[PDB]
RNA sequence: AAUUGAAGAGUUUGAUCAUGGCUCAGAUUGAACGCUGGCGGCAGGCCUAACACAUGCAAGUCGAACGGUAACAGGAAGAAGCUUGCUUCUUUGCUGACGAGUGGCGGACGGGUGAGUAAUGUCUGGGAAACUGCCUGAUGGAGGGGGAUAACUACUGGAAACGGUAGCUAAUACCGCAUAACGUCGCAAGACCAAAGAGGGGGACCUUCGGGCCUCUUGCCAUCGGAUGUGCCCAGAUGGGAUUAGCUAGUAGGUGGGGUAACGGCUCACCUAGGCGACGAUCCCUAGCUGGUCUGAGAGGAUGACCAGCCACACUGGAACUGAGACACGGUCCAGACUCCUACGGGAGGCAGCAGUGGGGAAUAUUGCACAAUGGGCGCAAGCCUGAUGCAGCCAUGCCGCGUGUAUGAAGAAGGCCUUCGGGUUGUAAAGUACUUUCAGCGGGGAGGAAGGGAGUAAAGUUAAUACCUUUGCUCAUUGACGUUACCCGCAGAAGAAGCACCGGCUAACUCCGUGCCAGCAGCCGCGGUAAUACGGAGGGUGCAAGCGUUAAUCGGAAUUACUGGGCGUAAAGCGCACGCAGGCGGUUUGUUAAGUCAGAUGUGAAAUCCCCGGGCUCAACCUGGGAACUGCAUCUGAUACUGGCAA
RNA sequence: GCCCGGAUAGCUCAGUCGGUAGAGCAGGGGAUUGAAAAUCCCCGUGUCCUUGGUUCGAUUCCGAGUCCGGGCACCA
C-alpha cells in the first residue's frame, strides 16, 4: 503492498561504509531514533537492521538492510553494508546504490587497511562526496589525539584525489545517541545537518535506453520472485516488456511490480532504488549477477581492454610481482568472475603499484561498456582497482 | 503451401507436361523433358504398385497446387456426395476459383491465375473474394476490379487464351473481361488425359 | 418461476439467441423444457431473422410463464398485425 | 537401464536427463533411449542430418 | 467470516430461541394428552385433548409444522380415545 | 434426399505348404519433447498433490417497511463579514438521498473439482403412499388491542476478538382477542384454526390542524388448482476376480406405538423363523454415470477432456439449527491436524470460485477490461451487485483458410557434385528485366452487435377527475467493454516471412568421399569384418509444410477371443469312462391361451453432437433452419404359420 | 549470500603434518587365424580441477574461484 511513494522530497541514495565493528549498523540505528523526533517514521533499531540468524549469531551486519527517512528539505535512502573481508560481496551491492556514503570511522582506532579498503571501492564503484563520522568519540576523550586521528583521516582522503580536508568532520557517540544522550544525539543532528549541505542532486537520465543492474533476489510468496536494485538509465511502467542479460541466456518477462521500501509505485525511473518483478519465473532461473535491459539492445561480449592500479601489501594488494596466467576474480557490481589475464607484451613483473594496462577476456558472457571502472580481488584480499579502457 | 520452387522440375519427374509454363511460347523445349527427371534421369524406376497410384495421385495436385491436407479434405467431400466418387473428385478440384479465372483466360496459367486471387484482382457477382478455395457454384459471372483491370499483366494472358480449348460448361466474354459459369464439369468435358481411377483406390487403405 | 427467456448460442463476436422456455432458477445454458425457435440479431436482408411460435408463448403465459422484456421486445417486433 | 543415443555424451553419475520409451534389440533388458536435446544432456556435436534427433540444431552461420 | 451475510447467523440463533422455545411447549401438551390415557380416564383425556387442539392447529399456521404432521398428531390421539372408550 | 460400403506386406525353412505368435504401413489425442516458426478465424489449455496457500475480487439489495441520519447536497430560521442579501455560517430530519441497526428477500441458483461410491447413484420405462417460495387462475376475508428489543444514550470487561449491566422507541418483527369456510380431525353431531399495511394523487366533505375521506398500483391470510422444481418405490440394464462360498440377527415378515411432507424396520416393544445365493450373494481391487467422442464395413472394442443433464463433496470427520427448499463452498457448534495474531489470559482461518504462488510433474495461461449484450438477485422503478457471461493477453495444442510473389530468362554462367574426364547435373534454378502487392508496417474514413431506459407530449382507458396511473405511437439527447475493431480506401517497396524427416526391402526417393564388427544405426528382416544404395558428412532427389519428426496412449489390420466370423486324429486343444439333478434342446395329431413372435397405432426416446437438403460469416473451419435418425423401452388393438404353456 | 564434503591418470583409492606421485581393475600395441577366444611378446597413458601466496621446494601449509552434492536462511 500500500501507500504510494509521494515525491514531495528531493530523493537521494546514500548508505554506509568502514570497518568491523566501528558502528555502521549502531550509527544506522541511531540515525533514524534522532530523525523519529522530527519525523516518526522509522524509528529503526539494531535488531531491524540485522534481521538475519547469522547476523545475530555473531552481532554483525552480513545482509544489507534498507531504510529511509527525510529531512525537511530532502529525502535519503540509507543502506547498512556488511563490513567483512568474506563479506565484501554484499559491500559492492551497497556502494552499487550510493550517491555518496558515509564513513562510519572510529576515532580510537582510525584507519584501518579495512576501512581503506571500503573508501578504494567507493573510488571504483563512483562515489563523489562521503560525509565522515568520527564515532565513537564517546570513549576517546583525549581531544589532542582526537585531532591527531582526525588528521590522518584527512590526509588519507588527500592521496586518493579526494577532498579530506573539506569533507565534513563529523564527531558523534552511534550507541550513546541510539539511547538518548542529547549532546551525541546533536551530532546526529550535525551529521543531518550536514548530510543537507554536502550532497548535491545526482542527474538521472532517463531518456536514456533502459537498464537495470541486479542487487538482490527475493521470492515473495503470491507473487513469485521478484529483484531489486537501482535503475542506471531509462524508465519502466506496469506492463512494459523487456528482456535479461545474464551470464546465460537472454530471457524474457513482462514488469508486474514497481515498489519501493514495500510500499507501490506506479512509475520506474532512473536513479530510484525500486525493483521490478519477473513474469512468472523460477528462483532457480534467476541469480544474482544479471542486469534487466530493454529489448533488442545488448548482446553478451566475452573480451575488453583495461588499465588497472595494483595496491601494494602495504595497501591491501599484493607484496609479490606476478606473471601471466594468474587469474584473480574480476568484481564488477554485482559479479565474482575469475578471468584469464592476457597482459601487454614489454612486462612480466606486474610490481604492486603499477598503473599498467591489459586486455581481459571472461569465462561467462556478460553485458559491459566503455568506461566502467571497477576493482579485483584475490584469495580474500583486493588486489586491483581498474577502468574499462575499451571493449573488444 | 505453395510449392513456390522449380515450378518445372515437377513436369520432369512424371515425363509428362502439366502446363506449368505454358506462357507467351508456344511449346518450351528447353526444359530437358522425358530424358533426365533427377540427376539419375537416365535410370529405369521399378515402378510398384503403390507407387504407379502415388504418381498418378501427385499428377493432379501438381496440376492444381492443392497441397494434401487439403486434398484429403476434398477427398472425403466427394465421398459423403451420391453416386460416382471418383467422377466426384474432379468435379471439385475444377470448381476452384484460380481454376475457374484459368478456363475464362484472364490468367496464363494456374500460378499466374492465382497471383488475381490473392491481389483481390477477382469479383465474382459483385464480391471479390481473395480465397482460392472459393467452389464455384452454377449459374454465377465473374469479373475483374476496374482498378485492377488491364494492368498490363490480364490483357497479355487474354491473347493466350485463344491458343487454348476453352471448355464448354462455363462462358467468357473477353471483350469487357467478364466470364459466366454455365454449369458444372462433366467428366466427358475435360482433359480426358488425366486419371482419377487409381486415385480413388489409394485412399481406401 | 417458469420463464421464457434467451439463451446465448454460437460462435464469439457472432451471437445467435435461442427464445427457450426454462426454469429460472437453472443455467443461461442449462436445462429448459422446450425452446419456441430463435433469434438471429446478426441476420440479413435474407428472408428469415426470426421464427417464433407465438401460439406456443401464449401456451405457457396461461400457466404463469414470465416473458423477460427482451423476448417481449421480440413479441412486439413480430408484431401482431403484420 | 537406460540406451545412450548418438555419437558421444557427457553423462558422469548424474545431470539429469529425459527418458523416451524405444526398444534396441541388442542390449536385454533396455527399453529406453535418453532424450538427446532435452536437460542437461546435451546434444551431439557435428550432425546436420537428422538434428531434430540428437537435439542438433539449425546452423547458426 | 467476512461476509455481510453474517445477518442471517445471529437472527437465526434469535429466531431458534423462538422455535425451540414454541415446539416444546407443543410437545409438553401432546405428553400431557398420554397421561390421561395412561391413567385411564377417558373424561381428562377429553378435556387435555381439546385444549391442545387450538395450539397445533396455531402453530402449522405459523409455518412451524408442515400441516400434515399438525394433522396426524390430533388424528392418531383421537384413536387412542375410541381405543379407551 | 437421410451408413454407395471390407486391400496388405516382412520374419521360422536348404526350399514349400499349413499353423502360429511377433512387427510395420492408417486414423486419432485435454498431449509432452527435439527443431523450426508469418498472419488470421474458431475452439481447447493442472490428466500428478482432493497437496499447502499471501493479497485483491467472487452476493448483495430494498427508504414504495420502520425508528432514525453519524456523514453528503439542498430548503428553511438565523448569523457575521461587509459588494445590505454579496458571503460566511451555528441549528433544523423538513426534503433529495443515506453509513450503522431491526425486518423482508436472496444467499440451496450461478461456479469448481472427480476424492469417495459397483448401487442408497446413473440410464431406460413405469408407479402412488407427496410437497411445491417466487409466477399464474377461481372464490372470500383483510375487524379490534397489547407487550419487548436492536439502533441510540450512561457506565464498563477484554490487547484484539468480543460483549455485559440498567433504561428509550417503531414496524410488513413477535404475541393475543374476533370471524370463520367446499380447510383440519372424526361416521356424524360438533370441536378448532388466518392475516400487514404502506406508496401516489385529489374534489366536495372533513380538519384534537397527525389526518380522516375518495380513488389507483402493489402487498398481506386461507382453500382448491396449474406449472415448475424436489422427495420416494419397483423392474431391467450399468466393471474385472471364484486362488472370495456361504452370508444376514433390526436382519425376512406380521401386530401396535412413535416418527417422516410422504411409504416403510426409518426407528422401537412382542411374536413368528425365516431372507438372499450359481441366471454369482457377501468379500477384494478399480471407477463418477449418461447423452456423446475416437476407431471400425458393420457388429463391436476403447473411452467419458471441453459443451449439456444427473449424483457426490467442500481442510478431515461428525451433528444440528434457520428456512418452501441445505441436513449447506464465500453459514453455525464441537473434536483433530495444519498455519496465524498475542498485551500469552484468549482468539482468527479454509482458493477442489477468477486470477496468482511455493511445491509435484515430461507438461497445461494474466494477481487484465466491463456490466454495453444474455442470464440471475433485490427493488415500483431509476438503478445497484454480478471472476455467471461478454471480451482481451499468453501457448502452433487442435481444425481450416491465406503468405513467403507472378511472368520472362540460355553464355543453357559461377560455384558445389558426379564422371566413359566426352560430359552430365544443380537448372528457369539465380542474376538481369518487366509487372503485382494479399497479409504484416504506416495513415484516414467506417458498420453492426442497441433491445430498451429517462424527460416532454398526444390519444384511448380506470376514476368525481381533463389528476395519479397503465397501455399504444411520436420527439430530443443518448447507453459500446471489445476497439489504435469487422470491412473499405491509400502509400512505400520483392520489399518483412521455409523449414522437417526420409532415400536396402517393407514403403514414394541416390551416388561419392571418409570411418573399417571401430564409431554408430534400428520398427522388423537387420546392417558395418578396408569397394557400405542401411554408420557420419557432402551433392542430388522424395514426402510434407508453418509445421516436420520422436515417444506415450486407443482402435484398426488381428477371422491372433471368430455374435456377424475361428478350431480340437497328427500343429495348442477330447475330461479315462459312465450315471445323472439343475439347465439346454426335443417326433407327430387336434384344439386352445396369445406369452415369445410379427403388424399397426400411441407415449417416450431432452437439447446439442452423428447423417440429408438449405442459409449466413470474402471460402472454410465454425454457427445455424427444417427433416431424418436415435437401430431401445412400456401400453393398446389385432395376426396364428413357427417356438412355448394347459388338456385329450 | 554464508557454512562443509568430493574435484587424484578410463574408473576407484592410498601416499601429507614440504623433497621431483603409486597400486589395482582396466584397456591397448604386435606374432597365429577368414576374424577371434587362447597362447607367446611388451606394457603407465598422470594439467594431483584451475590460480596465486609463506617458497632452494607445495598432492600435502593459507586461502580465493569454478563444478557437483548436502544444510541454513533472507522475503520488493
Ligand atoms: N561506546 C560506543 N560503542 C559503540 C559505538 N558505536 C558502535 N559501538 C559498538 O560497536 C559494536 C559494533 O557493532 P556493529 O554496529 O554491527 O559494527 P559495524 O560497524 O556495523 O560492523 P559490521 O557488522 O561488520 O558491518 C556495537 O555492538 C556497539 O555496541 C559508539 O559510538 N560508542
Ligand atoms: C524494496 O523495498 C526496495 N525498494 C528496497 C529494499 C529493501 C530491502 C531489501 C532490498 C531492497
Amino acid at each position: 503492498s500500500k501507500e504510494k511513494f509521494e515525491r514531495t522530497k528531493p530523493h537521494v541514495n546514500v548508505g554506509t561504509i568502514g570497518h568491523v565493528d566501528h558502528g555502521k549498523t549502531t550509527l544506522t540505528a541511531a540515525i533514524t531514533t534522532v530523525l523519529a523526533k522530527t519525523y516518526g517514521g522509522a524509528a529503526r533499531a539494531f535488531d531491524q537492521i540485522d534481521n538475519a540468524p547469522e547476523e545475530k549469531a555473531r552481532g554483525i551486519t552480513i545482509n544489507t538492510s534498507h531504510v529511509e527517512y527525510d529531512t525537511p528539505t530532502r529525502h535519503y535512502a540509507h543502506v547498512d553494508c556488511p563490513g567483512h573481508a568474506d563479506y565484501v560481496k554484499n559491500m559492492i551491492t551497497g556502494a552499487a546504490q550510493m550517491d555518496g556514503a558515509i564513513l562510519v570511522v572510529a576515532a580510537t582506532d582510525g584507519p584501518m587497511p579495512q576501512t581503506r579498503e571500503h573508501i578504494l571501492l567507493g573510488r571504483q564503484v563512483g562515489v563523489p562526496y562521503i560525509i565522515v563520522f568520527l564515532n565513537k568519540c564517546d570513549m576517546v576523550d583525549d581531544e589532542e589525539l582526537l585531532e591527531l586521528v582526525e588528521m590522518e583521516v584527512r590526509e588519507l582522503l588527500s592521496q586518493y584525489d579526494f577532498p579530506g580536508d573539506d569533507t565534513p568532520i563529523v564527531r558523534g557517540s552511534a550507541l550513546k545517541a541510539l539511547e538518548g544522550d542529547a549532546e551525541w544525539e546533536a551530532k546526529i543532528l550535525e551529521l543531518a545537518g550536514f548530510l543537507d549541505s554536502y550532497i548535491p542532486e545526482p542527474e538521472r537520465a532517463i531518456d536514456k535506453p533502459f537498464l537495470l543492474p541486479i542487487e538482490d533476489v527475493f521470492s515473495i510468496s503470491g507473487r513469485g520472485t521478484v529483484v531489486t536494485g537501482r535503475v542506471e538509465r531509462g524508465i519502466i511502467k506496469v506492463g512494459e516488456e523487456v528482456e535479461i542479460v545474464g551470464i546465460k541466456e537472454t530471457q524474457k518477462s513482462t514488469c508486474t511490480g514497481v515498489e519501493m521500501f514495500r510500499k507501490l509505485l506506479d512509475e520506474g525511473r532512473a536513479g530510484e532504488n525500486v525493483g521490478v518483478l519477473l513474469r512468472g519465473i523460477k528462483r532457480e532461473e534467476i541469480e544474482r549477477g544479471q542486469v534487466l535491459a530493454k529489448p533488442g539492445t545488448i548482446k553478451p561480449h566475452t573480451k575488453f581492454e583495461s588499465e588497472v592500479y595494483i595496491l601494494s601489501k602495504d595497501e591491501g594488494g599484493r607484496h609479490t610481482p606476478f606473471f601471466k596466467g594468474y587469474r584473480p576474480q574480476f568484481y564488477f557490481r554485482t559479479t565474482d568472475v575469475t578471468g584469464t589475464i592476457e597482459l601487454p607484451e614489454g612486462v612480466e613483473m606486474v610490481m604492486p603499484g603499477d598503473n599498467i594496462k591489459m586486455v581481459v577476456t571472461l569465462i561467462h558472457p556478460i553485458a559491459m561498456d566503455d568506461g566502467l571502472r571497477f576493482a579485483i580481488r584475490e584469495g580474500g584480499r583486493t588486489v586491483g582497482a581498474g577502468v574499462v579502457a575499451k571493449v573488444l | 503451401a505453395r510449392y513456390l520452387g522449380p515450378k518445372l522440375k515437377l513436369s520432369r519427374r512424371e515425363g509428362t507436361d502439366l502446363f506449368l509454363k505454358s506462357g507467351v511460347r508456344a511449346i518450351d523445349t528447353k526444359c530437358k523433358i522425358e530424358q533426365a527427371p533427377g540427376q539419375h534421369g537416365a535410370r529405369k524406376p521399378r515402378l510398384s504398385d503403390y507407387g504407379v497410384q502415388l504418381r498418378e495421385k501427385q499428377k493432379v495436385r501438381r496440376i492444381y497446387g492443392v497441397l494434401e491436407r487439403q486434398f484429403r479434405n476434398y477427398y472425403k467431400e466427394a465421398a459423403r456426395l451420391k453416386g460416382n466418387t471418383g467422377e466426384n473428385l474432379l468435379a471439385l478440384l475444377e470448381g476452384r476459383l484460380d481454376n475457374v479465372v484459368y478456363r475464362m483466360g484472364f490468367g496464363a496459367t494456374r500460378a499466374e491465375a492465382r497471383q488475381l486471387v490473392s491481389h483481390k484482382a477477382i469479383m465474382v457477382n459483385g464480391r471479390v473474394v481473395n480465397i482460392a478455395s472459393y467452389q464455384v457454384s452454377p449459374n454465377d459471372v465473374v469479373s475483374i476490379r476496374e482498378k485492377a483491370k488491364k494492368q498490363s499483366r490480364v490483357k497479355a494472358a487474354l491473347e493466350l487464351a485463344e491458343q487454348r480449348e476453352k471448355p464448354t460448361w462455363l462462358e467468357v466474354d473477353a471483350g469487357k473481361m467478364e466470364g459466366t459459369f454455365k454449369r458444372k464439369p462433366e467428366r466427358s468435358d475435360l482433359s480426358a488425359d488425366i486419371n482419377e481411377h487409381l486415385i480413388v483406390e489409394l485412399y481406401s487403405k | 418461476m417458469v420463464t421464457i427467456r434467451l439463451a446465448r448460442h454460437g460462435a464469439k463476436k457472432r451471437p445467435f439467441y435461442q427464445v427457450v422456455v426454462a426454469d429460472s432458477r437453472n443455467a443461461r445454458n442449462g436445462r429448459f423444457i422446450e425452446r419456441v425457435g430463435f433469434f438471429n440479431p446478426i441476420a440479413s436482408e435474407k428472408e428469415e431473422g426470426t421464427r417464433l411460435d407465438l401460439d406456443r408463448i401464449a401456451h405457457w403465459v396461461g400457466q404463469g410463464a414470465t416473458i423477460s422484456d427482451r423476448v417481449a421486445a421480440l413479441i412486439k417486433e413480430v408484431n401482431k398485425a403484420a | 537401464t537406460s540406451y545412450i543415443g548418438g555419437e558421444g555424451h557427457n553423462l558422469q553419475e548424474h545431470s539429469v536427463i529425459l527418458i523416451r520409451g524405444g526398444r534396441v534389440k541388442d542390449l536385454p533388458g533396455v527399453r529406453y533411449h535418453t532424450v538427446r536435446g532435452a536437460l542437461d544432456c546435451s546434444g551431439v556435436k557435428d550432425r546436420k542430418q537428422a538434428r531434430s534427433k540428437y537435439g542438433v540444431k539449425r546452423p547458426k552461420a | 467470516n467476512i461476509k455481510s451475510a453474517k445477518k442471517r447467523a445471529i437472527q437465526s440463533e434469535k429466531a431458534r430461541k423462538h422455535n425451540a422455545s414454541r415446539r416444546s411447549m407443543m410437545r409438553t401438551f401432546i405428553k400431557k394428552v398420554y397421561a390421561a390415557i395412561e391413567a385411564g380416564d377417558k373424561a381428562a383425556a377429553q378435556k387435555a385433548f381439546n385444549e391442545m387442539q387450538p395450539i397445533v392447529d396455531r402453530q402449522a399456521a405459523k409455518g412451524l409444522i408442515h400441516k400434515n404432521k399438525a394433522a396426524r398428531h390430533k388424528a392418531n390421539l383421537t384413536a387412542q380415545i375410541n381405543k379407551l372408550a
